[PDB]
């Protein structure tokens, strides 16, 4: 029940603290009570999120506490309902348990109000779980807000009501895995929560009283409060989360700035002005692209890379122990025995790598020498040495090296010694050394991107801007999402997000569109109309008519019955823009794409990359002492697991030798694997 | 696909015999340099690198080319088991 | 655990030919290290192996020539790719690697279906066949391009998939224009006259003095294919317009589209003649028709030449979808005008139900039952309307197009986007008598949304109750069948089974022709046990039943001329712990007789097991 | 640890031999040393 | 390196007869396959000068959708057979020629049977036009014209003889063009383009010739960015 | 009299800044608007050589992830800012320069604060670089190189000073490129093309200059088609 705090980003932690397990000292996985327990109960309404849950074999066992829900002293989850008396609705709110609730006829929140008065003839209500239509006389309580039904994470999904649940689960989960970018943006279309989350997550640093800013540098902020108090705020800087992602507060405030109580001072890792910023807003055209977006895969304009758009900073920690031995002590030292000097360059510092060095895989982080092999040199090596001015030293190179698959650049080394400072070291250890290595991970093929509507994919292609589909005004797009990822998923929320986002892109505005409340088709279409004026309205003023290609497209467009026949070229184009579709030019050919394409701004997150899911390759390495099977080293990968399932596939192929060599030469058979190597060499 | 897979299949009575024949011909086609080859100069497999088409090193291939020319013979119980591992060392040095 | 192996995230490789895959060089360099080290010694880039190995320990010390030495080591050689869980034989396939920059394995799109891989971050493991022998197996029997048909059903498996269909469908479609109705006149130019002053449509279903026509057909009359296509390129006609073309001496009425498709096949199979008689020219290409095109190609031309066609279809399919201009805007989830009514008529029929209950003619359950009965009928009548609407009015609509082409989506899903979600079921199993009236376009109510999440779980849970492991079944099956291999060529047994072509008990004990699939599944690739003379043609004993042979029998049974077929089966085979080649029959994955030595029990276990994972589990209705 | 009894491991297939036309002068080695003097 | 600049790419050609050629140009820097490929393709299909039949007189048929007695084919089919006739002007001055042909009875008719006129020579002399048998006869005034691309019959006006039926005129002698750009390597560079370009001609022009003069039309068009003419920039008006 | 072709088109420019340009070419043969506009826009967006910041050395920093005292910005933020710096090499034989900038005390450092170098103009002297509070001192050398396209820092070993920080280079001075193709006539000839390029740049290079170079590149590419080879 105690676990490694998930702090990939602020929300990860918030969500982690709000979790609810059925496992531990209560009945778990063995018993699995399938389809029971794992199951959203009528009473979960407003107490537990019906969507936020782990996909996979923990489904419905671990679970998330709903936004407004509260746990009382007896340990029961309660939910706020406002008391309604005779069709008028009081602001007097009550926190009912599950059993108290069952005594009542509770109306839904969208129920039309005319002031405090219930305006509607018939009212939707739940009577102990039962959806019913009732007249307003019969109503005893009302929901506070759609917000209450869902977890925090889910509440962050705009247009949620348009997404099937299975995919909104994936949405509210992936947000957890969103890595903090260095140019993070809060979404164009928000729900509400995004500000208040950062507040509670303790991500960003706020001012506790009215005052004026005294000092500000990347390192600390000092504030003179109206009483005279000068309080200093150390700005936690470039620090390492459990997950290796960085957290660092940056100052968002200038010297001599007047500041109200509760005003912002520093942004967290994943906030943009105190609004949760978990990703970028980015232009997306939804259309297939030559197969590069084939099966959830995503294409990417190199332009993103240049704008440092999906760039995150990651810090890895390395440790090395200097241990006492039965053979005698070993030491951290610059003086290792070998055939190199250019292999010591950025070390000098008495064993340890210099703070600021670029370290590649295989390079020396910390130099270390152990007394080795029960201290016998080979009679065969004894000679070899005396031919070269023998030393035949007792101590071995056990130096710490940057493992394959990369390191980066050194930022802090930390040294702890022989108990004496205030340190309890593992028994047998003389001292440890830590080296911390930072890397600006740019976006690249393989990286996985996600929107909040559970559309998730892997960057399969990076095209040069010239190849990118562009609007007529010469603006190219950033990502190309495939439409086939929508019909079967029934996550229509992203399409709406895009439409509003398109209007936003031209009107230079962002939106708050509450869950089960928010923007609605006609309101978006009105904004798209305004936007059209910017996107097109000016073209005539700057001296341009409609493109011959624009005409070509409309001809085809009216046969699809998107546009009205007879209406002018321009007014057809508006009609099309109201459906959130534009005319797109193919940057390869210059010709247009037959029929209009939906483009617009979408919020997308780059997702945390786990070491287990990093790229792996073994040739030949260590082996297990007892079983003599390939085993993973420090800077040497273990082998892949070959299971009976894979053994059947091979059998069904009749690939007899392959199966054999898989389970002998390439594993178990001892001399087999040596003779094999020697042979190949 | 491989150049001639359909017809390679047509040459045998069991899918698996092909593979066997091929492997074994590759084993000997390696064991004796590439001296055994029943492939006339101009029809030898080729590569491209360092810019100069040297012979294709892949013997798994070689065997498949030779089969398709039909200059080879395969059978269940042809020649005795050791009147072969020495008789092949006569025409082409084992070195 | 295993010695020459690696794992990585996969990314699609649209550029790859079917037998290739993209391997990051960094990963290739480790997997082939020992081999690499030797080439290094054979080239003036290392004295000996120790010094070569030392060259490779640190990334900065790695030279250029080294990567050229890799492309040479790799030559010919193939690797294996595996995506877990390996549910059947195709869970492992062999490709020859192509070294790529970056750190992702690049996977050909046609092999995704079998791997059941998709690109939301699946990883594949890579393995390296070391020996001369293991390489031959890998290359001859595991190479992707040699496994185009399924060993379970013998239907193609590497077949056009998604965007690929979409592309190809869009070009082989033809527009249906309505602003010309069904007028007639003194045709010649008086027809086109109308068209000129905007009166008739061009693909309008005119039926002039004599015959039915476009406009259209009499306007655009091309002497050869490339004249037609020079035209479309000149923007004076679309691939979808119906037109007149003289092809192969025949004077045709199709779209330039359909010609272009016909060409694609012809060129890919190096055979203009056979091409034209594999193709279904008078329908839009879709999941199924293409499937059948591949299968035929496979039987008629090689498997080698089939893979060429496969990549050809891939290539165009892909490029044609890009310019096609299919997307999804909110306005594409088209709600049929009919929905108002069906719901208003439902709602009033519901009054009547509630009345007859409040009187006391209805038992609690009788009412409840009757309500569900109703909402069911209605959900149907709506789904019906949605599609009818799309077909009449917006037949090129992206949602419609995707669903029909088989590219993606089913009617249940389309109904949920445009019609209504319909009835959801309670956690307890029973159904809510109030259905979800909203479509995902309209956007559900918070109550509608909660209500409907109950089934959401049951879903997720019952998937992840087999998507962890239902290879539970396949285990059980291997354990009983693993010893069975095609051992003899013929066990020489006389007896057999008799596959029926009729189902009893319809009108209790009445006979009824079995379904075509159900028969194909019983008959294809079986050896005939006794002669069967049917429809004036004698099918001989010992004959392997080809697919056409089966349709013949079906044809003969429809003509009431046969009722069962005597068929040599493994049920009656007399091979000791094994099965003879005659009693097994066709390979299935290759459409020929099984080769002696096939591990046919394992193939049976996987075939039965693999689908098990997608068998909606506990009894729910 | 044994070669499986199926595919390239089945007995029906396992023991196949391959020889070139020129190495088929091994059967002439029997044909040139059978009768002595 | 970065690198320095770039190699001047090799240009290869294989040429099967006078009717087809493949053109490979490698290596090109990232993107340049498409940058070259497309312009040249549209030039090749729209703007290379050629000839073809534009309208036809026939002695004994009024409508274009009629059939004629004693000649086993449609009127339309004969028109179709003409749309495939390829001729070449060996004189630069010639703009329009009306070719003569006349024959009847139990004989087959090739292209060659056209009466030899001016500096005009038929490329495909064995082109099948029509078969005839008994009584039925054929006399016509087949009118050729120098042009570009594809001009339909309804798209060009001012009609000829009192019996003139316009013909869709495939002027362009390039029957088809197709190109694919594929990745290629040079040292550490995996990012470079290699441009393969396949061209079919009717054989009045070499495939390689068509290309030669395709590039030209682009080359010459680039010299139009030459004589800069000033103009006022538009007011912002906001 | 040979009406087969048509008179050489009028090429008319409409150019004011160093930053924006419109370029017109009418009448062209039908289609030719694209045949020309596209390849040019590709060559423009991709292949025009520019200048850009390549490495930054700062007085008392060791690496990119440090933070200067008395300075609001992180070192990462400052580089991001330095990426926005646009500079002209008035001399075309100049491949690279190092700009110096020492600053001190309460002030807001912008790009004009850089020590001036002969034959090198800073196109955006107002661009914000850092804010310095009391006693905060910023002292830096900024390397500017001439180049083409996109060249990321991991792709250069810029080892002039061992404490320099290599920066990603975005050389292209062309910032955005649209083209219009509109209906135009010449007497009885109806569907002719009127091509109109629109080129935005950073100021270090001009729209017209960029356009000329882009043409010259394409011109020099159609060169490679003559001088064949057998297969
Ligand atoms: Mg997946
Ligand atoms: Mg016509
Ligand atoms: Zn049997």
């Amino acid at each position: 029940l105690s676990q490694f705090k998930d702090e990939t980003n602020p929300l990860s932690s918030l969500r982690h603290k709000r979790r609810i397990s059925a496992l531990g000292p209560g009945g778990l996985t063995r018993e699995r009570a399938g389809f029971d327990v794992r199951d959203v109960h009528r009473t979960h309404y407003g107490r537990i999120c019906p969507v936020e849950t782990p996909e996979g074999a923990n489904i419905g066992l671990i679970t998330s506490l709903a936004a407004y829900a509260r746990v009382d002293e007896l340990g029961f989850i309660r939910t706020p309902y406002r008391r309604v008396v005779g069709g008028v609705v009081t602001d007097e709110v009550v926190y009912m348990t599950a059993t108290e609730e069952d005594r009542y006829t509770i109306a839904q929140a969208n129920t039309p109000l005319e002031g405090n008065r219930i305006a509607a003839e018939r009212v939707v209500a739940r009577r102990k779980g039962e959806p019913v239509i009732v007249s307003p006389e019969e109503v005893e309580f009302m929901d506070v807000s759609p917000k209450q039904v869902f977890s925090v994470n889910t509440n962050l999904i705009p247009f949620l009501e348009h997404d099937d649940a299975n995919r909104a689960l994936m949405g509210s989960n992936m947000q957890t895995q969103a890595v903090p970018l260095i140019r993070a943006q809060a979404p164009v279309v928000m729900t509400g929560l995004e500000e208040r989350v950062v507040r509670d997550s303790l991500a960003a640093l706020y001012a506790e009283e009215d005052g004026e800013v005294a000092k500000v540098d990347g390192n600390r902020i000092v504030v003179r409060y109206e009483d005279g108090r000068l309080v200093e705020y150390p700005l936690r800087r470039f620090y390492r989360s459990n997950q290796g992602t960085a957290l660092d507060q940056r100052p968002r405030v200038v010297v001599g700035q007047r500041v109200r109580k509760g005003d912002l001072l520093a942004d967290g890792p994943a906030s943009e002005n105190g609004f949760l910023a978990l990703g970028q807003n980015v232009l997306v055209a939804i259309m297939p692209f030559d197969g590069y977006n084939f099966e959830d895969a995503i294409v990417i304009s190199e332009e993103l890379l240049k704008r440092d758009f999906y760039t995150s900073i990651h810090i890895e920690r390395y440790e090395i122990e200097a241990r006492d031995t039965k053979l005698g002590p070993e030491r951290i030292t610059r003086d290792i025995p070998h055939l190199s000097e250019a292999a010591l360059r950025d070390l000098d510092e008495e064993g340890v790598v210099r703070i600021g060095a670029e370290v590649k895989p295989g390079d020396i982080l910390v130099g270390r020498t152990s007394f080795k092999g029960e201290s016998e040199p080979t009679p065969e090596e004894r000679l070899l040495r005396s031919i070269f001015g023998e030393k035949a030293r007792d101590v071995k190179d056990t130096s710490l090296r940057v493992p394959p698959g990369e390191g980066g650049i050194v930022v802090r080394t930390v040294r702890l010694r022989r108990g004496d400072p205030g340190v309890e070291l593992k028994p047998g250890v003389r001292e440890v050394v830590r080296v911390y290595v930072a890397q600006k991970r740019k976006l690249q093929v393989g990286d996985k991107l996600a929107n909040r509507h559970g559309n998730k994919g892997v960057v399969a292609k990076i095209l040069p801007v010239e190849d990118m589909p562009h609007l007529p005004d010469g603006t190219p797009v950033d990502v190309i999402l495939n439409p086939l990822g929508v019909p079967s998923r029934m996550n229509l929320g992203q399409i709406l997000e895009t439409h509003l986002g398109l209007a936003g892109y031209f009107l230079g505005q962002r939106y708050i569109s509450p869950i089960f409340d928010g923007a609605k088709e006609p309101e978006i279409k009105e904004l798209l109309a305004q936007a059209f004026e910017v996107y097109f309205g000016k073209r005539k003023g700057e001296g341009f008519g409609v493109d011959k290609r624009e005409v070509e497209v409309l001809r085809r467009a009216e046969k699809l019955g998107l546009v009205t026949p007879g209406k002018t070229p321009e007014e057809q184009l508006k009609e099309l823009f109201l459906q959130g579709k534009v005319v797109l030019y193919d940057g390869r050919t210059g010709e247009p794409i037959e029929g209009p394409i939906v483009v617009g701004q979408m919020f997308i997150m780059k997702l945390y990359h786990m070491v287990e899911d990093k790229m792996h390759a073994r040739s030949t390495g260590p082996y297990s002492l007892i079983t003599q099977q390939p085993l993973g080293g420090k800077a040497q990968f273990g082998g892949q697991r070959f299971g009976e399932m894979e053994v059947w596939a091979l059998e069904a192929y009749g690939a007899a030798h392959t199966l054999q060599e898989m389970l002998t030469l390439k594993s178990d058979d001892i001399e087999g694997r040596n003779a094999a190597y020697e042979a190949i060499i | 696909a491989e150049p001639g897979i359909d017809k390679l299949f047509g040459m045998v009575d069991s899918k698996y015999r092909l593979t066997v024949v091929v492997a074994k011909r590759a084993q000997q086609l390696l064991r004796h340099g590439f001296k055994n080859t029943v492939l006339e100069p101009e029809e030898r497999p080729k590569m491209q690198t360092l810019e100069g088409l040297f012979d294709d090193p892949n013997a798994e291939t070689w065997a498949m080319k030779e089969l398709l020319t039909g200059r080879l013979v395969f059978g269940e119980n042809l020649v005795p088991e050791d009147r072969l591992q020495k008789e092949m060392e006569r025409i082409y040095p084992g070195e | 655990r295993v010695d020459y192996s690696g794992r990585s995230v996969i990314v699609v490789g649209p550029q790859l030919k079917l037998h290739q895959c993209g391997l990051p060089k960094r990963m290739a360099l480790e997997l082939f290290k020992p081999f690499l080290l030797k080439k290094m010694e054979e080239k003036g880039i290392a004295p000996n192996v120790k010094a070569a190995r030392r060259m490779l320990e640190r990334q900065r010390d790695i030279k250029d020539e080294v990567w050229d030495a890799l492309e040479e080591v790799i030559h010919g050689k193939v690797v294996l790719l595996n995506r877990a869980p390996t549910l059947h034989r195709l869970g492992i396939q062999a490709f020859q690697p192509v070294l790529v920059e970056g750190q992702s394995i690049q996977l050909h799109p046609l092999v995704c279906e079998a791997f059941n891989a998709d690109f939301d971050g699946d990883q594949m493991a890579v393995h390296v066949p070391l020996s001369s022998f293991a390489q031959a197996e890998a290359r001859i029997q595991m190479l992707s391009a040699h496994n185009l048909l399924s060993p379970a059903s013998g239907e193609p498996l590497a077949k056009p998939s998604r965007d690929i269909i979409l592309g190809l469908y869009y070009i082989t479609q033809v527009r249906k224009e309505k602003k010309g109705a069904g007028l007639e006149f003194a045709t010649p130019e008086e027809a086109l006259a109308a068209h000129e002053r905007g009166e008739v449509a061009l693909n309008a279903p005119i039926k002039v003095a004599g015959r039915e026509t476009s406009v259209g057909r009499l306007k655009y009359v091309f002497a050869n294919p490339d004249e037609a296509l020079l035209a479309v390129a000149h923007g004076i006609v679309d691939l979808q317009d119906v037109v007149t073309v003289r092809y192969m001496g025949k004077r045709l009425e199709t779209s330039p589209g359909r010609i272009l498709f016909a060409r694609i096949v012809a060129e890919a199979v190096e055979d203009e003649k056979v091409a034209w008689e594999l193709i279904q020219l008078d329908v839009p290409q879709e999941k199924n028709s293409l499937k059948d095109l591949v299968y035929q190609a496979f039987l008629r031309l090689g498997m080698e030449k089939t893979a060429r066609l496969l990549d050809a279809l891939k290539y165009y399919g892909f490029t044609f979808s890009t310019t096609s201009g299919i997307t999804i805007g909110i306005d594409d989830a088209v709600i049929p005008e009919e929905k108002k009514q069906y719901l208003e008529e439902a709602d009033r029929k519901l009054l009547q139900i509630e009345q007859a209950y409040e009187m006391g003619f209805l038992t609690d359950r009788e009412r409840y039952d009757q309500i569900l009965q109703l909402w069911t009928e209605t959900t149907e009548k709506v789904t019906q309307a949605v599609f009818k609407n799309f077909e009449e009015n917006y037949p090129f609509n992206p949602l419609y197009v995707m669903a029909q082409s088989g590219a993606r989506g089913n009617p249940q899903q389309i109904r949920q986007l445009c019609g209504l979600r319909g009835l959801m079921q309670k956690p307890s199993g029973e159904t809510f008598e109030v259905p979800v009236r909203s479509s995902f376009r309209e956007g559900l109510t918070v109550l509608e949304y909660f209500i409907s999440s109950h089934g959401a779980r049951k879903g997720g849970a019952d998937t992840a109750l087999r998507t962890a492991d239902s290879g539970y079944l396949t285990r059980k099956l291997v354990d009983v069948t693993h010893e069975i291999v095609v051992r003899e060529a013929d066990c020489g047994t006389t007896n057999y089974i008799s596959v029926p072509l009729f189902q009893p008990d319809e009108v209790t004990r009445s006979l009824r022709l079995r379904k075509r699939a159900d028969i194909e599944a019983g008959l294809y690739g079986r050896v005939l046990a006794r002669e069967v003379e049917v429809l004036g043609v004698r099918l001989e004993e010992g004959r392997y039943l080809s697919m056409d042979d089966v349709h013949l029998l079906i044809k003969a049974a429809e003509a009431g001329e046969i009722q069962e077929v005597p068929v040599r089966s493994p049920l009656t085979c007399q091979t000791r712990y094994g099965v003879c080649q005659k009693c097994y029959g066709y390979d299935l994955s290759m459409a020929r007789p099984v080769s002696i030595g096939e591990a046919v029990g394992i193939v049976a276990a996987q075939s039965i097991g693999e689908p098990g994972t997608q068998l909606t589990m506990r009894t729910f209705h | 640890g044994r070669l499986i009894p199926a595919g390239t491991g089945s007995d029906f297939v396992r023991f196949t031999q391959v020889v070139d036309q020129k190495t088929l002068k091994a059967i002439e080695e029997a044909r040139k040393e059978a009768v002595e003097a | 390196m970065l690198d320095s600049k770039l190699k001047a790419p090799v240009f290869t050609v294989r040429t099967q007869g006078r009717e087809y050629g493949e053109f490979v140009l490698e290596p090109l820097e990232r993107g340049f396959g498409v940058t070259l490929g497309n312009p040249l393709r549209r030039i090749l299909l729209s703007s290379i000068p050629g000839t073809a039949v534009t309208s036809v007189y026939i002695e004994d048929v009024l409508h274009e959708f009629s059939t004629i007695p004693g000649v086993k084919e449609d009127v339309v089919e004969i028109i179709l057979n003409l749309k495939e006739l390829v001729v070449r002007f060996l004189n630069p001055s010639l703009q329009t020629v009306t070719l003569l042909l006349k024959a009847e009875g139990p004989k087959e008719v090739k292209a060659r049977d056209f009466l030899p006129v001016a500096d005009v020579e038929i490329m495909n002399p064995d082109l099948h036009i029509a078969t005839l048998e008994e009584g039925g006869r054929l006399n016509m005034e087949v009118r050729v014209d120098r042009g570009v691309g594809y001009v339909p019959a309804e798209k060009h006006g001012i009609k000829d003889r009192i019996n003139a039926i316009p013909v869709d005129a495939v002027f362009s002698p390039v029957r088809r063009v197709a190109f694919q750009v594929e990745d290629t390597r040079l040292g550490q560079r995996t990012d470079l383009d290699k441009l393969t370009l396949r061209i079919w001609t009717d054989g009045s022009v070499t495939p390689l010739e068509a290309l030669n003069q395709a590039v030209e039309i682009l080359r010459e068009h680039l010299t139009y960015f030459s004589n800069p003419q000033a103009a006022a920039v538009a007011a912002p008006e906001e």
